[PDB]
């Protein structure tokens, strides 16, 4: 490129909005046009040393050529002698995450709001062949409506053709067929996606066990039950996309229209 | 190797993207 490239002296930067494993997300404002943005950091050492450099490519190749309402805006990426930078949409309200430790529960309609918005994003996401892979409430922001944006490709995936072998993801939330050592598409953001209902609307995932194995096995089985509360609908759709066969789990354009969805989404 | 196929360039911001996805898919060798 005969063009300007990013460089650090292009902003400047205010507090921290969230730690990451391989750095600090900070606030951040361009220079020159005063935008707002965020400022994901990581350390090159520590990339190096986990070996996940591979993915960080993944992470901005996939994300930055992605458009969409609900998923957080990658504008560019430029790296420097210690570490890599990734400038990103910034997101006003935090995170899901921390929205469900204030509240402890979301109600219905929060519940079904959030899922739709996401059901979108991860539609649009297929539609293009993309699996994120690591939908949680710690990758799920807010903007400044209050509308979730999906975030963290972290371990996402452009799967055109085949198919997958790589465990990846957050304990709780990771799919049968990536446990059990069988090849794996797009159908585990499905069942991603049940695992993160139930947590909205019970405060907990629904295969928390005291030690990884013990969790294993809870998923492997899909061992788990439901509080009073949890209405009839909540549980139809939960349960259908925490169906062990992934082929078994709906569409997302099936969730979409899902009655419970509909009717306080 | 910190060399990936995204922007990198400064952008005014001020002043269509994902068909990255299928031409990449669809090219040959
Ligand atoms: N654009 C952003 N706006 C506000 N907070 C963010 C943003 N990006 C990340 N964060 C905060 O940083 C945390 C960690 O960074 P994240 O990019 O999600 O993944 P990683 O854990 O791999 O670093 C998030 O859980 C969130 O609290
Ligand atoms: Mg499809
Ligand atoms: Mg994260
Ligand atoms: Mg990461």
């Amino acid at each position: 490129s005969k063009k300007r490239q990013w460089a650090l002296e292009d902003f400047e930067i205010g507090r921290p909005l969230g730690k990451g494993k391989f750095g600090n997300v900070y606030l951040a404002r361009e220079k020159q046009s005063k935008f707002i943005l965020a400022l994901k950091v990581l350390f090159k050492a520590q990339l190096e040393k986990a070996g996940v450099e591979h993915q960080l490519r993944r992470e901005v190749e996939i994300q930055s050529h992605l458009r969409h309402p609900n998923i957080l805006r990658l504008y560019g990426y430029f790296h420097d002698a210690t570490r890599v930078y990734l400038i990103l949409e910034y997101a006003p309200l935090g995170t899901v995450y921390r929205e469900l430790q204030k509240l402890s529960k979301f109600d219905e309609q929060r519940t079904a709001t959030y899922i739709t918005e996401l059901a979108n994003a991860l539609s649009y996401c297929h539609s293009k062949r993309v699996i994120h892979r690591d939908i949680k409430p710690e990758n799920l922001l807010l903007g400044s409506a209050g509308e979730l944006k999906i975030a963290d490709f972290g371990w996402s995936v452009h799967a055109p053709s085949s198919r997958r072998t790589t465990l990846c993801g957050t304990l709780d939330y990771l799919p049968p067929e990536m446990i059990e050592g069988r090849m794996h598409d797009e159908k585990v953001d499905l069942w991603s996606l049940g695992v993160l209902c139930y947590e909205f609307l019970v405060g907990k995932p629904p295969f928390e066990a005291n030690t990884y194995q013990e969790t294993y096995k809870r998923i492997s089985r899909v061992e788990f039950t439901f509080p009073d509360f949890v209405t009839e609908g909540a549980r139809d759709l939960i349960s259908r996309l925490l169906k062990h066969n992934p082929s078994q789990r709906p569409m997302l354009r099936e969730v979409l229209e899902h009655p419970w969805i509909t009717a306080n989404s | 190797s910190y060399s990936y196929d995204a922007p990198s360039d400064f952008i005014n911001f001020s002043s269509n993207i994902d068909s990255w996805f299928e031409e990449k898919a669809n090219l040959e060798n």
